[PDB]
């Protein structure tokens, strides 16, 4: 994923926050996946807005934050890769 | 300037010897929206018909409690809505808004279900409709239209400026440029006319094998992109679904 | 069945005919121009009609001011002009007509 | 070119009226109505 | 105006002597008046499609003055590759034959 | 050529300076109908979608009493009908022709239930639908097609040719046309350029009003031959629905 | 109305005869008419076929017959501007 | 390329003297870094036209060279206004001073 974190204001992604909830699609499937727009906005606490790329629409979080998020995303495909992966993330 | 859009196909025109035509108008012009980055003022106005958007307008104030806007909206737009033209987002493009920033599927039906698939929702109806501002919607609409500028958009004609001093200036120029022998030239006939049309000889013998041997990285790259994003995805996905009763063993204990 | 030969378009779409142009009065122009010498103010070169210049143009045709000039007048106009010249020039490829042309006009 | 504008005019305002049939200074020669009494 | 580069071909093709014995055969069986006929077709073919075509469809050359332009053009390179040609021609046999502005002389004096 | 089409609209069109762009493919490429006078073997071929036409397909076979027809078309269509791509008649032009042709309304409202809005006929399914011929459904396509020709038709890709002999033929034009001083005469900067930039000007500034001056007469007659024609046929009705209750006298009698 | 007639021929005409009824809109307000095919098909009678234009689709009528029709025509459209006209056409 | 006859027209407003006193007047409260800061970021607009436009839309004169044509014909535009102009002036005032070929001539000899 890339480090390019719309900005919330209408002008630009309308309807950010009207409702609780956002939703993706994933994968070719393009299966459904619903979210918390409380568990998104978590990302707006370490969004910088010094910088804003693809015509000022996409702000870039700390390389901090958005590494720690990329770990979290590779832990989780690597066990999906392997067999003797945990059977829970206790 | 930016390429706008949420698609990944790779898309390549080719391009024809007919310009493109549209329908005659005594006072618009069709033009490309970057090329002659339009103003409010320079787009072209039309009026519109309500009923069909005022009838959900109205059921929608009276769920959410706001009654003054509609009234007020209505009372502007008798006689129909008077707008830019070329400024509006698609039911499709709203409809995907919706339904990724967590509209629930009761409204979303209603939506399909009230307008046409063809229709265009304008700024000022995405205003009052969501509580926003027109500023706001006007921009948004802007950058949806960006993100499609194959279309060409409707802008409030001008006659042409400055054409005597045009003249002037080529005049001249041709007076300066062609008081010569150059295109007479030992040095023209044999290299400039016959390295420029054996040029354009092979690129237009060899016009679209030129242009694959070209393309061929970027569309593998972009393949094993696309590729690579919707595996790591579905892999996330489906790691995290597993990982999801979880949460329970705390109500148990 | 199905369809195999290659149809031409030629045997769909039929272009108009516009080299020629239409003749709305469906009659040869001869005719028009006989029948406008019974019209009041088109008799032969009389009027403003086509036929009327059509006829002025014979008639001045017909007569003798546009002739060649005889041998008589030739050293008038002719034997000092540049289409004659340019024409003898060209038929004697490599020479110099002055002189013949000095004969010419003693002639 | 006169006669060509004159036949275009005449397409146009005559070729579509159904009151046309022909010239209205030789009406007299069509036959009579027999729904008229 | 159109298919000018077609016209160039044609008239590539035409020089281009295998393209006289393939006529050639191509003329066995055929009449002065099945020719005529074919090419005025082809002339009138073009005409039509002209016609018919600048009622809806623009050229890449389409410009304030439409096709004008494209027939003035077309007028100017025939002048300039053929006309001026012979008088280029002309200059010089008048030059070797009188002297340059032979042909406008004045008639020798009485 | 003939200016089909059913349509009363007086319709002019303003160009641009952009040329009309598709997608690219390296086999195909788009051009006039009208210009380019196809053949069936020039037009390009392409593989469609059959089962939602074949269901329809059975039906009507059922119904009229001949399955043999249906049979062979599937063990021929199967794995896709190949075919030409734009020889076509759409779903409305369609309709029409059954409406006006007398078919039922239950028919017609199976058509219309049964395909999309968007759905493009070709001419083999015509024929097997209406136990016609190839060749004359090919033929009624190719006319619909010509009576829009403001769309472009895919042909098979061709390489330029003769370009040898071009190239010999142009360097002989510029050897013959540009060795002299034409582009660079008194006669050219005084009466050539001048003439030619005013005319430009002029038409450049004027250019729609002119068009419109020169559209005025035409427009009114159009206009005045529709009023004359739908007066007529509204009068010529209603007097026949009047005079239609005059064959029960003898039935009475 | 002109005097060109649509060839019946599928090439030009697709599915003129597959049904015994003809439908069409007339005026403004696009009222619906059915007509017999048969009293259709007695027009392809008096059409001659030597003539045929508009791209070769449509065929004239000969003059006696094309005018016939349009006096009829013309007869029931003064019938309808006038007042006196008869109640019935017997 | 694109938007020549702007340029043009750009080119004549600037000439015409008026602009000039209107230009006078917009310096009023301006800085040399603002105007230069401007004129680039006009360049850059038109240039990332250029470069976002491409990719879908089709001038005019599109040709199988593209705009390598355009640019070079805006090239030889310049070449033969500004420096066969200046070449013609050269040329004048080398054959007044020594004559036609004077500053090719090889070395007096000794
Ligand atoms: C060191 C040695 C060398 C020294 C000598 C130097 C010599 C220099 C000579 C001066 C010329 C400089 C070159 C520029 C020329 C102008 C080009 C131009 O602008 O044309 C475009 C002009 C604009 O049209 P457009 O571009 O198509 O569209 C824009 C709109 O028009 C919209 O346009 P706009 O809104 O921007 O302006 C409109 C204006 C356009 O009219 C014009 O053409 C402008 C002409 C102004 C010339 C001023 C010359 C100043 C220098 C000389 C000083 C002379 C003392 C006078 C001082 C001025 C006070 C009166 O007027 C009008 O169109 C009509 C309305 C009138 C309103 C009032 C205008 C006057 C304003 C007050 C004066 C302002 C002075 C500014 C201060 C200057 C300080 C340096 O249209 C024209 O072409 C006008 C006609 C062209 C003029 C020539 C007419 C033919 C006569 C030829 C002369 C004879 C042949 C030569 C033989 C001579 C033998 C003696
Ligand atoms: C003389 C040629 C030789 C020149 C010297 C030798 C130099 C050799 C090097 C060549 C390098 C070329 C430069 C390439 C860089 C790119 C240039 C470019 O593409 O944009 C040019 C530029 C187009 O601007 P744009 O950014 O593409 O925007 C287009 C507009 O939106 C408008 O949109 P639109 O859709 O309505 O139209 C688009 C476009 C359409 O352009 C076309 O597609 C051409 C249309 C006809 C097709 C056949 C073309 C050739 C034969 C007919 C034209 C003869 C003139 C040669 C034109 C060469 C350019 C194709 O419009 C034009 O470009 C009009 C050009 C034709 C103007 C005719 C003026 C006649 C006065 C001269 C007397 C007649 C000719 C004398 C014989 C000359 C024989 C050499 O064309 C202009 O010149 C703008 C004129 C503005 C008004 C000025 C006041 C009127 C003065 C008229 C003369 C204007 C200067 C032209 C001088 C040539 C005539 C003497
Ligand atoms: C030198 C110019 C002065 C000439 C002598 C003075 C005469 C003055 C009177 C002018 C009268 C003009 C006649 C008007 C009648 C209508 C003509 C017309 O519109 O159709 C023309 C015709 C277009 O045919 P078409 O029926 O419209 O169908 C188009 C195709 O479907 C293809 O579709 P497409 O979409 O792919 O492209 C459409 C169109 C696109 O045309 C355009 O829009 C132009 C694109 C660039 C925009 C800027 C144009 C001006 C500056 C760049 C071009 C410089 C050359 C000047 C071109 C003038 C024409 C615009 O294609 C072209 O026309 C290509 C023309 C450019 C060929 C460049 C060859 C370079 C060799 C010479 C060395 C470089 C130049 C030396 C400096 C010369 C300075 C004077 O153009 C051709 O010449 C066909 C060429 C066939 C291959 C021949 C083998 C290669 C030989 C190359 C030279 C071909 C002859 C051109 C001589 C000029 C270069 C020396
Ligand atoms: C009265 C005093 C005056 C009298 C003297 C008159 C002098 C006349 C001279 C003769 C030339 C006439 C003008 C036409 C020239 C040809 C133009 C042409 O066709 O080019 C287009 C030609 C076709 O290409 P394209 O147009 O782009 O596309 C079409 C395809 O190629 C498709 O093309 P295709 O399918 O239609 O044909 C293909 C053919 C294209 O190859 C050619 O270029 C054709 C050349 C044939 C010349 C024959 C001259 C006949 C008259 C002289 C008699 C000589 C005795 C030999 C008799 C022939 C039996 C061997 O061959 C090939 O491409 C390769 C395959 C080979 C297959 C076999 C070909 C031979 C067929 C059997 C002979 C047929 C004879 C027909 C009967 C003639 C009866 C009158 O491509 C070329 O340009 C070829 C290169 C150009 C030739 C010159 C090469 C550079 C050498 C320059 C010479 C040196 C500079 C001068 C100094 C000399 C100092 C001594
Ligand atoms: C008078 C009643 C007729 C009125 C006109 C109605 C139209 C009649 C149509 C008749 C068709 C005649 C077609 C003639 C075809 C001509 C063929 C042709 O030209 O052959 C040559 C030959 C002429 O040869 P040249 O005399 O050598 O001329 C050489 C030029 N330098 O043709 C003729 O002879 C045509 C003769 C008729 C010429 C026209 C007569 C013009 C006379 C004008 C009226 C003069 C009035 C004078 C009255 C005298 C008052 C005191
Ligand atoms: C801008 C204003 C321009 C006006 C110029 C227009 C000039 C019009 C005058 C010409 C007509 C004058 C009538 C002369 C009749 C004289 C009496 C007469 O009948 O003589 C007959 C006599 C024929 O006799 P023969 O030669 O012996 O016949 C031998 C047969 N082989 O008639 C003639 O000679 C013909 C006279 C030719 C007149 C000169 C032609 C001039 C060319 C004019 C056409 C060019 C366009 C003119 C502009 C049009 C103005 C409306």
């Amino acid at each position: 994923m890339l480090n390019f974190i719309p900005k919330r204001c209408p002008s630009v992604s309308l309807l950010f926050g009207k409702r609780p909830v956002q939703r993706i699609e994933v994968g070719q499937a393009r299966h459904q996946l619903e979210i918390p727009v409380e568990t998104i906005e978590k990302i707006y606490e370490g969004v910088d807005s010094r910088l804003e790329y693809h015509n000022k629409d996409y702000n870039a979080m700390k390389w901090k934050d958005f590494m720690k998020l990329k770990l979290d995303a590779y832990h989780l495909l690597e066990a999906s890769q392997s067999e003797t992966a945990a059977k829970s993330a206790l | 300037y930016a390429t706008l859009g949420s698609g990944w196909s790779f898309s390549k025109v080719q391009y024809t010897k007919y310009r493109i035509t549209k329908p005659w108008t005594t006072d618009t012009t069709f033009d490309d929206i970057i090329l002659s980055q339009p103003s409010k003022e320079d787009f072209a106005k039309f009026t519109k018909e309500a009923p069909l958007f005022l009838r959900f307008l109205k059921l929608v104030t009276d769920v959410e409690g706001r009654q003054e806007a509609f009234i007020q909206f209505a009372k502007r737009c008798e006689n129909g809505l008077t707008v830019e033209k070329d400024v509006y987002v698609t039911k499709k493009e709203l409809v995907d808004c919706l339904w990724k920033n967590g509209y629930t599927d009761t409204e979303i039906n209603a939506f399909e279900i009230a307008f046409p698939a063809d229709y265009k929702f304008h700024y000022p109806e995405l205003a009052v409709l969501f509580d926003l501002t027109e500023e706001d919607c006007y921009k948004y609409c802007i950058r949806q239209r960006a993100a499609t500028p194959e279309e060409l958009v409707e802008l409030k004609y001008t006659k042409p400026k400055n054409l005597v001093s045009s003249y002037g200036l080529c005049f001249l120029g041709v007076w300066f440029g062609l008081s010569n022998t150059v295109l007479s030239n030992a040095w023209f006939y044999s290299k400039t006319f016959p390295f420029g049309a054996v040029f354009y000889m092979l690129g237009s013998y060899f016009y679209r094998d030129i242009r694959e041997k070209l393309w061929k990285e970027e569309k593998s790259l972009i393949h094993t992109a696309q590729e690579n994003k919707n595996m790591g995805e579905e892999s996330v996905y489906k790691q995290m679904k597993k990982y999801a009763t979880d949460t329970k063993c705390l109500d148990y204990l | 069945k199905t369809l195999e030969r290659n149809v031409p378009m030629k045997e769909i779409l039929q272009p108009l005919w516009v080299v020629e142009p239409p003749n709305f009065l469906r009659q040869p122009v001869w005719k028009q121009f006989w029948e406008a010498q019974f019209a009041n103010r088109s008799f032969f070169f009389f009027g403003n009609a086509w036929t009327s210049a059509a006829a002025f143009a014979f008639f001045i045709w017909w007569s003798r001011v546009f002739d060649p000039p005889p041998k008589e007048r030739l050293d008038r106009y002719w034997l000092n002009s540049p289409k004659f010249r340019i024409l003898s020039a060209f038929h004697n490829p490599g020479k110099r007509p002055g002189l013949k042309i000095s004969l010419m006009t003693y002639e | 070119g006169k006669i060509h504008g004159a036949v275009w005019r005449m397409k146009h305002l005559f070729a579509t009226n159904f009151k046309m049939v022909g010239h209205p200074r030789y009406a007299y020669a069509l036959p009579k109505n027999p729904l008229l009494q | 105006g159109f298919h000018f580069q077609q016209y160039i071909a044609m008239a590539g093709r035409a020089i281009n002597p295998v393209q006289w014995t393939r006529a050639w055969r191509r003329m066995e069986g055929k009449s002065a008046t099945e020719v005529y006929r074919d090419a005025l077709a082809w002339t009138n073919n073009q005409f039509a499609q002209i016609s018919r075509a600048s009622q809806y469809r623009a050229w890449w050359w389409q410009n304030p003055l439409g096709m004008g332009l494209v027939l003035y053009g077309t007028y100017k390179a025939w002048h300039m590759i053929y006309m001026v040609r012979k008088q280029k021609k002309t200059a010089q046999l008048v030059a070797a034959a009188y002297g340059q502005g032979g042909q406008w002389l004045n008639p020798v004096p009485r």
